[PDB]
Order: C-alpha cells, then structure tokens, then sequence
C-alpha cells in the first residue's frame, strides 16, 4: 500500500533535483532555468494512486543584457535562436554567444559548434537570403583587383 | 581592410520555432529540434519574427537566487512530509504482521 | 502550444474554446464549441471602404487673392493633408485634401492622388460643404473618392465622411482625428489572452 | 542526491578561485584577468544533472602603459606576444615586457 | 602593433569590479551549501528513520 | 622539466573537495549499516519461528 | 536579486572612469571631453532591470587657440580633420597640430 507513498518521494526528489540544478547552474550565460510540473493519477475508484511527473518545463523569458566587449560575441534580446552544425552535421541550437576562431578559421564556440549562416556569393560579393545555410569562415586571403567598369 | 573598402562574408540565421517547450536540452546548453517543435523556421535578424542582436553583450542566466531559496525550503519540507507516511506506514502494517 | 499549433495542456488534452469566424472575425455565443487554433497564415491586403476625418475651421480666415485654384501654389488653397488609403493589393496611396474658401461660411474641397502621378491634378471642385449660422454641418458629408490604378492594381473606392465638423473660431487650422478602414497585409507576431477569455494576437 | 548540488558546490568554488587569483595577480606587469564559464547537463530524463565548469576564459584587452624608464623595456599595443624559448627548447608565447 | 620602448603592462584587473563578484560568488556558495545542507538533511531523515 | 632553487611543492590538497567528499562518503557508510540492520531482522523473525 | 545594483555599480564606475580621463587629458593639445550617457533595461514584466551605458559621447567645441612661435604648427578654426596615414595603412583622424 506504499504505491502513493513511494511515489510523492520520487516526486518530491525530482522537485528538489531541479531546484539544485537551477541555482547549480547560475551565471551561466546560455542557462535556461526549468520548472517542475507535476500530475495527479486516477487509475482505481475514487482513491488518488500517487503523483506523476509532466516534464520540466524552462522559462524561455530572456535574462538581463552584460557589456562584455569583444567582438565574437553578440546577444538576442527576443525570439529568436542561433543554428550550429557538429561534425557529422546534426543541427543544434543555442543562445550562447561565446565565439572564438581555431586554427582553422571558423566561428566556433567554446564547445566545438560551428556557427552556420548564409554564405555571401557572387561579385561584388552579397549575402543572399535564398541560400541554403553554410559555416561562417573568416579567410586570410586577399581579395582580387577590380577592373572599373561604372564612374 | 586596408582598402577602405566594406565586404560582407555572411550573414546570421536565427531559427524561431513554432512551439518552445519541445527543444530537449542535449550535452552542452544546447538544444536539438525534435517533434512536438515545429520546423527550424530559418530567417534574417532584421525581419520577420526574429528579434534584433547586439554585439559586445551576453545574455544573464535568467535566475532568480532569492526565488529558489525560499523554494529550497518548501521543497525540503515537502520532501520531509511525505517520509511521515512512509514511517506511519510502517508502523501500521508491524503491528498487523505481529499481531 | 502544440506541434500543428493548437493550445493544449501538459498530457496532450486538445483545449476547447469559442469558435471564430468573420471578416473581421469575431465571437459566436451559440456556435457548437471548437478547438481553438493559433495559424500563423498571413493576412491579406484589406480594401478601403469606410474613412472619416473631422477639421476644425476658423472664422476669420480672409478669402485667397489668387482666385484660380492651384496645387503647387499655396495660398490657393487654405488647408492640405495627406490621407493614407489602401488598395485591394496593399499599396498606400496618400491623398492630397485641398480646402479653399470661396463666399462666407462655405468651403471648396478637392481630392489629389500623390502616389499616382499619373493622375491628373484637380482643378474643379468635387463637393461644397454649406454651414449653417451657428456652424453646425447639417448633410453633405458622405463623398465617394477613387484611387489611382497603378502596376496593374485596381483602384479603389471609399465613402468619405465629414460628419461632426464645427466653424467657431480655433485660431488655426489643426488635424486632430484621421483614420482609415483599410490596412496592408501583415504577419502574425505575438498572441496573447485577455482577462475576458478571448485570444488576441498582434 | 548530491549530484545536484556537490558538483555546482565545486563550480562555485571555482568561481572563487578564478577570482581571488585575479586579486593576488593585481599587480602583475603581463597579468590577463580571467573568468569562468559553465554549462548545464542532461540525462536521458528532463531532469538537470547540476553544472561543470565549460573552462576558464581569459580577457585579451590591452592594459595602460606604465612608464618606468628602462632601457629594455619594451610593450606591446595591439595584437601580438613575444616568443621565448627555455634551455630544454620550448616554445612559449608572453606579453610581459621585463628584459635583462 | 606598436611596440613602445620603456613602457610596461597594466595588471589589466580593476579591484572595482572583482570586490563585489567576491561577494555574490560568496553568497551563492552558502546557497549551494544549503542545498547540500538539504541533501544531507534529507538522506539524514530517511537513513535515521 | 625545468627546476627552481628556493621554492618547494605544495600538497595540492584542496579542503573544498575533500569536505564535500567526505559528507558523501559518511552517508554511504551510514546506508549500508541498514542493509545489515534489516539482514538481522529478517532472520531473527525466521529462527524464531 | 544583484542585478539592478551591480549594474549601477557598473554605470557608476564608468562615469567616474570618464571624468578621471577628463581630469588627466587636461594638457594635450587635441583633447574633446568626453562625457557618459546611460539607458535602464525593461524585460516583458514591469519591473526596472538595471542601466546600461548608452555610450560615451565626445565634445567637439573648439578650444583656444595658443600662439607657441613654431612654424611647422597649425591649429584648425572650425570643423574639418587632419587625415593621416600610418606604416601599413589605415586612415586616422585628429586635431592636433604639433607636426613633427
């Protein structure tokens, strides 16, 4: 006759687990804190059987913007997420705004991501916005000399 | 560059979906696409629904210390509360089995 | 919200609500409940039908010495303004509005299309407009106005209305309330719920 | 359990030694302040599993250029660092500008 | 850049900023602890029980 | 490596992580303790029957 | 929760940062003073987040204009830069008129 009991413990851990990884988690800048939602269960006649665990639900709102300076660095203050491709090419997703460029010359942060984007074609160069997305490359070599065609 | 002249090489692409909630938080903070989630949605940081960035700035944690102390406590009793049914459990069915 | 957005609770349990329909739509008390639904479809170009716009006059305003009435001249006219309509494809087409003055207590208006130049200036008057002793309009303020056709869009036709307008002496002629009927087509940004239960999205 | 917690406990611990270097090193010549960044965990639940220290991450902005009046003194005012090598033969990459 | 002769670097450190990171970082730690204080708290209960 | 006269090496103990780790370790001391406290009781129902 | 006070802090230090630069640029001879302007932040709730620094804005009202007898010196009376090159490239700008 411990179901219903038992089951309050689990919940109850779950809950605590949480709240300790919320403040565990704390000035992290990418953090997204969750939330516990919880549900009762009916499954006999008229004798509440226990608890149920819903899932953890973060809270999306956004935090407060920090003046960090540097340039591989940018923040988003509404809706809106950033795309990033791994080896393989699984695509993820991520607010955290930490870049830095490897020997390779990419846009990556601290984790390995590449940050993807729309690659700019065509000359004079351009961004186009019908494109499918592609890494973001920073290349060491000069550009070409331009024959003057418009006055 | 030296030049005086301005080139782009890129732009950045933001991914608004139709439905949060559903992005399960994998490794690293990131978060992978899955059902329930909508497609990716791509788009422009300038248009759309598709908030404007800042360079130079960082996003905060979001969190609220004071609201997940006092939540600490409740949470602690309420984890103490329930082991009161567990004990007085125990104690109902010892008496039953000894007679 | 769910995958196809629809609102719904925790364990997947559809959310029910008052259907919506009408242009604009609007609440039904005695329709059969429905599940409530958020698209994020666009809507379309809306056509202008309905516009009103209230000016206050002045008494003591002289007649314009160059009598001949003129567009690009400025004292020909007495009052011009920029009305903002749209088409059947969204496009905006701000209207010149021209007042003059032509015997006591009586006014000329005249209706220029500024997006269009294409159009022809005007030069006759469209409509009078006769005040009465205690300047108090009594009829003649619904006027029918049609836009310019331009890139293959048709025009459009709206019912001006000048109702509740006064003469007493303001010092200066002032703009207070325009507004129009018609809006361009937009895309859905944020939904939100009113303390009255219904959805309202911007 | 103490998973939860015990491993964000030694971030913030962390957190604080990050910091009271930066304070011991306040007087250093080619000192670069340092902090720390974290990142969260996931099991295969949705519950979180606590917090590990992505790494520590250091500032590269350029600091005021104290004069002293040595002949080998010498700072540098953008991107760049000195190269050194030791008497095993290493390479190694610096910015502090004390010479003799 | 320019590399100029009888200058040397800043601590790049301003006392300012770091004086009052000390103290949050403090502060979150005894929140930490309290956690920890509940963890070992709880298992306490459970195992004297 | 390289050496250094006038310097010696620490014990590269830290008491943040030993603190926290011995909490840890007592409670498990203190679980198992049930393990063989429930053992005995569950035999001393069956030898006396 | 420290938010809105740090971020204060912050501000603070940065108007007082600025006016020392203003104190110790008091003798060169192309200085603009410089000044701080700030914003607070507003999430979706309606409580006040903190301030920012909106930025540093310079003063660009002429000085004086000291008659040192050097020849190879100018000083300029209204708007319009000095445009000056450097080793590489890159084009800079200033005011002063101390012309090696």
């Amino acid at each position: 006759s411990f179901s219903q009991a038992v089951s309050g413990l689990n919940a109850a851990a779950t809950n605590l687990d949480v709240i300790g990884n919320n403040i565990a988690n704390s000035a992290t800048y990418g953090f997204k804190s969750g939330t516990a939602s919880f549900a009762d269960m009916f499954a006999g006649s008229k004798v509440g059987l226990g608890v149920k665990v819903a899932g953890i639900t973060q809270d999306f709102t956004d935090g407060t913007t920090t003046n960090t300076g540097r340039g591989l660095d940018v923040a988003i203050s509404q809706n809106g997420f950033f795309r990033l491709v791994d080896s393989n090419g699984s695509v993820f997703y991520s607010r955290n705004g930490q870049f830095k460029l490897d020997e390779n010359r990419n846009l990556v942060n601290m984790q390995g991501m590449q940050l993807t984007g729309y690659p700019a074609t065509g000359t004079p160069p351009t961004i186009q916005q019908g494109a499918n997305p592609a890494p973001i490359t920073i290349p060491n070599t000069l550009m070409a000399a331009k024959s003057t065609t418009t006055a | 560059y030296s030049n005086e002249q301005e080139q782009v090489l890129g732009q950045i692409v933001l991914a608004n979906f139709a439905n949060n909630e559903g992005l399960a938080s994998q490794g690293d903070n990131v978060w992978a696409a899955t059902q329930a989630s909508g497609v990716a949605l791509l788009g422009t940081a300038g248009s759309g629904n598709f908030g404007k960035l800042t360079n130079g700035a960082l996003e905060a944690s979001n969190v609220d210390l004071s609201k997940e102390l006092v939540n600490m406590i409740v949470a602690q009793r309420n984890y103490q509360s329930n082991a009161q049914t567990i004990k007085t459990q125990d104690q109902i069915l010892n008496t039953l089995v000894n007679l | 919200l769910d995958e196809n957005r629809n609102l719904v609770n925790m364990q997947g349990m559809q959310l029910t609500g008052y259907p919506a329909t009408g242009t604009p739509p609007t609440i039904q008390q005695g329709a059969n409940p429905a599940p409530i639904t958020i698209p994020n479809t666009l809507m379309a170009a809306k056509s202008t039908t309905t516009a009103s716009m209230q000016i206050n006059l002045n008494s003591t305003d002289p007649v314009p010495s160059k009598t001949p009435f003129s567009v690009s001249d400025a004292d020909s006219y007495n009052k011009k303004g920029t009305v903002t309509v749209y088409d059947s494809q969204g496009n905006a087409h701000d209207m010149n509005v021209y007042f003059v003055k032509t015997k006591d207590n009586e006014w000329a208006v005249y209706t220029h299309d500024s997006s269009d130049p294409a159009a022809t200036a005007p030069t006759t008057a469209s409509t009078t407009l006769k005040f009465n002793e205690n300047g108090i309009l009594e009829s003649g303020g619904t006027v029918n106005i049609t836009t310019g056709t331009i890139n293959g869009a048709t025009a459009a036709t709206f019912s001006l209305s000048f109702l509740n307008s006064m003469q007493q002496n303001t010092g200066a002629n002032n703009i207070v309330a325009t507004n129009q009927n018609g809006y361009k087509p937009g895309d859905l940004v944020s939904y939100q719920i009113n303390n009255d239960g219904t959805v309202v999205g911007n």
